[PDB]
């Protein structure tokens, strides 16, 4: 399946998605720090071989695990900027998403 | 002409003042060569490195 | 600049192509941080056009070795400018003077 | 393959510290040792520190 | 102990018979729970059965015997 | 090349410095001579040793 | 004994930056004990304002420019820092600066408040060039002392900023520069006595007698390590005690 | 100096005397001052005469 | 004004006339303040009898 760049990523706080924007790219200006997202994307999964211990975890308690994968990029760590320029490219006929 | 500019400026023409030690207050026993070099600041950063 | 140079700090600045040189001489019209425009002398203007030479400086743009290239003007408002004059400084030049 | 790049331009501002490496212009080099504060460094007669 | 083991290379011997020692010693403060002759003082055991060797507590004749004799108690125990 | 230079300016011989042929009762006051500026660092005297 | 203690006799005024202070009278080897240990509490150790935070409209970050404006905003966020300015009441103040038209935007543009003094009101701050360009900006003033700089504050502060609000390096020490010296002063028996000749090159801001009084107390307070001082059961939900399903339905129609 | 300490005192009483060496010309090179100036390089006065 | 006065936490004794005192924790360039002013006294201003 197409990846898909979002904001809307599994597993992660709201404070992590405090700096990005509708369409998952941080803002022109925002000034960040090491291991913040810049921007959110994620990948379609196969299908995950649970352990016998982490199929009554999820049993127990309810959390399913759906077909998104988080591999957005983020902030090499180390390094503490300010984000000045943002370049979306996109190929033809596939459409441009709000930021583009 | 490097000693006639020093004249030029009223500095000691030896190009060596008296200092001071900042920490003691005493005066160091022998003058010492103070002036300005040109200093650069190369490509070799300890952030790349570590 | 350096306090103590060797004459050859003007040479290099210049024909390194990073500063801005005037092309025809005349008189400064209007002075930003990212643009300047010379109205162009009567006896050096061509009589077909209306001889207004406009500079765009390249603002902060990553370099090779990932630094900064930021042009600024190093002339003010209504002043003459002869031809081969500097009117905006490299990354490190300083009136036209290479300061590394 | 591509569908779409997304190119994010960050602005890091650095400062010296110790371990960054500074030369001169006579075949000089170093690196920086220690980052003094003022009331340390030798001074002369009138005041002004090195 | 801590600076310099030259004062405990001369109770075993060897430089190289020192390490087979006192890691010997330092297993056994580690996994086996024994406890230690002299006082911490917060230190590692590296550092402390480094530091019972030099004031004679520790050999490699009494990291056998107390290690022989441990075992014919439960030698003892079980029939 | 540093601790060599401190040393043999420290135990050096001067012919006319200061506090010439004074007698000192052990090493702990030619510290108090040097530091209170009575005596120089490089200046022959008689100290009593052990 | 026979000691003597000194005295403040003279407080010459050169500019609005520099002065001289005569200390007198003073004992042999205190000119230089007094000299130099007041030489590193007024170089590292004085309060002072300074600008932290600047809020100029029409501006994300610090690598932008703005049409009219001649300056980058890296140089005019630089020419804030040498601001002098002189709060009396509070810790901290909000300046706000509008100008409109051809000319150099300095120091007299800032809308002055009742007790906030700038001291050098010809500071240039920016420099307009086009006619229907206006800036404005809101400088804050703080109030502090040493120097602490801005990386320090991200990594403090963990409270979201809004994308606009530049900040500035904060360096609130008000002295520039200090010498001193130990002639002799004349008293007519105690012929061995000294005086001290401090220096003293700053910005505005601090009164150079309130500067010394301020340094010889931080001064004599470190001396004063020297002279004096030589049921958990309780809260718990419910459910961790293993009762009856029956009373599952007893105690919560209760609302316990 | 070093030498004569190790082979009469051990290996103890040297590693903290070759600290102290250190901590003590560190300190006295710098209560001294030292530089090197233009008028350090001396000439002889008989150099022309002797080309 | 908030400078961290230190807490005397040693007093060392290892003769009836020797000390050593630790003193911790102080304002940084405030060690050689108080160490050095009162050098310069105990050196050159203590009344006593000789």
């Amino acid at each position: 399946g197409p990846e898909e760049i979002t904001a809307d990523i599994p597993n992660v706080g709201e404070a992590a998605l405090s700096k990005l924007d509708e369409s998952g790219i941080v803002y022109i200006g925002a000034e960040v720090t090491g291991g913040d997202i810049l921007v959110g994307k994620v990948t379609p999964k196969g299908e995950t071989q649970l352990t016998p211990e982490e199929k009554l975890l999820r049993a127990i308690f309810g959390e399913k695990a759906s077909d998104v994968k988080d591999s957005s990029l983020r902030v090499p760590n180390g390094v503490s900027g300010t984000v000045i320029d943002v370049q979306v490219f996109t190929r033809d006929g596939v459409e441009k998403d709000k930021r583009a | 002409e490097i000693k006639e500019l020093l004249k030029l400026g009223d500095l000691p023409t030896s190009g060596q003042i008296r200092l001071y030690d900042g920490r003691t207050g005493e005066q160091f026993e022998r003058p010492v060569t103070v002036g300005y070099m040109y200093m650069l600041k190369l490509n070799h950063l300890v952030d790349d490195k570590m | 600049k350096p306090l103590v140079g060797t004459g050859m700090e003007r040479a290099v600045a210049v024909d390194s192509g990073v500063t801005a040189v005037a092309k025809r001489g005349g008189v400064v019209q209007y002075v930003d941080a990212s643009r300047i425009v010379i109205k162009v002398n009567e006896d050096e203007m061509y009589p077909g056009e209306a001889g207004i030479d406009i500079y765009n400086l390249t603002k902060y743009t990553r370099s090779n070795q990932n630094t900064c290239i930021n042009q600024m003007p190093c002339v003010s408002l209504g002043e003459p400018v002869e031809r081969g004059d500097v009117l905006a400084d490299g990354p490190s030049t300083d009136l036209g003077e290479l300061a590394l | 393959g591509v569908l779409k790049i997304v190119k994010v331009y960050l602005a890091v501002k650095r400062r010296i510290q110790p371990g960054d490496k500074m030369a001169g212009r006579h075949g000089n080099k170093g690196v920086i040792s220690k980052i003094n504060p003022i009331e340390d460094m030798p001074y002369d007669e009138n005041g002004t520190p090195v | 102990a801590r600076v310099t083991v030259q004062d405990a290379v001369e109770k075993i011997g060897n430089r190289f018979d020192l390490v087979l020692v006192a890691a010997r010693r330092a297993r056994q403060m580690q996994v086996g729970g024994k406890d230690p002759l002299v006082p911490e003082e917060n230190d590692k055991t590296t550092v402390i059965a480094l530091r019972e060797i030099e004031e004679g507590l520790i050999n490699n004749q009494i990291l056998d015997v107390r290690e022989r004799q441990e075992q014919q108690e439960q030698e003892a125990a079980e029939l | 090349q540093d601790v060599v230079l401190g040393l043999y300016y420290m135990t050096r011989d001067c012919v006319n410095a200061k506090g010439e042929g004074m007698v000192l009762t052990g090493p702990k006051e030619a510290e108090r001579l040097y530091r209170s500026g009575l005596a120089s660092l490089h200046a022959r005297v008689k100290v009593r040793i052990t | 004994t026979e000691f003597l203690k000194p005295r403040l006799v003279d407080i010459e005024q050169v500019s609005s930056t520099h002065a001289k202070v005569t200390l007198e009278p003073l004992e042999r080897g205190f000119g230089h004990t007094l000299g130099n240990a007041l030489r590193r509490i007024l170089l590292s150790s004085m309060p002072g304002c300074a600008v932290t935070e600047v809020e100029i409209d029409g501006v994300l970050h610090e690598y932008s420019t703005k049409e009219g404006v001649q300056e980058d905003i890296l140089e005019i966020l630089l020419n804030l820092k040498g601001l002098a300015v002189r709060v009396q009441g509070k810790d901290e103040v909000i300046l706000t600066l509008n100008k409109s038209g051809i000319g150099p935007v300095t120091a007299a543009d800032i809308t002055h408040d009742g007790d906030v003094e700038i001291v050098k009101p010809q500071h240039v701050i920016c420099h307009l060039t086009d006619e229907n360009a206006s800036i404005s900006m809101r400088i804050k003033v703080q109030r502090g002392r040493g120097y602490v700089p801005a990386s320090t504050r991200i990594h403090s502060e963990e409270d979201e900023r809004p994308i606009g609000r530049l900040l500035v390096d904060a360096c609130y020490s008000p002295v520039e520069r200090i010498a001193y010296n130990v002639e002799a002063a004349r008293v007519e028996q105690r012929t061995d006595l000294d005086k001290l000749v401090i220096e003293m090159e700053t910005n505005g801001t601090i009164d150079p007698e309130e500067a010394i009084r301020r340094a010889a107390t931080i001064l004599a307070e470190q001396l004063e390590a020297f002279v004096d001082l030589r049921d958990p059961i309780l809260l718990r939900p419910v459910d961790d005690l293993e009762l009856t399903v029956r009373s599952a339905n007893c105690l919560k129609a209760e609302a316990i | 100096m070093l030498n004569t300490c190790y082979r009469i005192l051990g290996l103890k009483p040297t590693v903290i005397f070759a600290d102290q060496i250190m901590y003590t010309g560190f300190a006295y090179a710098a209560r001294s001052g030292a530089s090197v100036g233009i008028d350090d390089m001396v000439i002889p006065e008989k150099k022309h005469e002797i080309i």
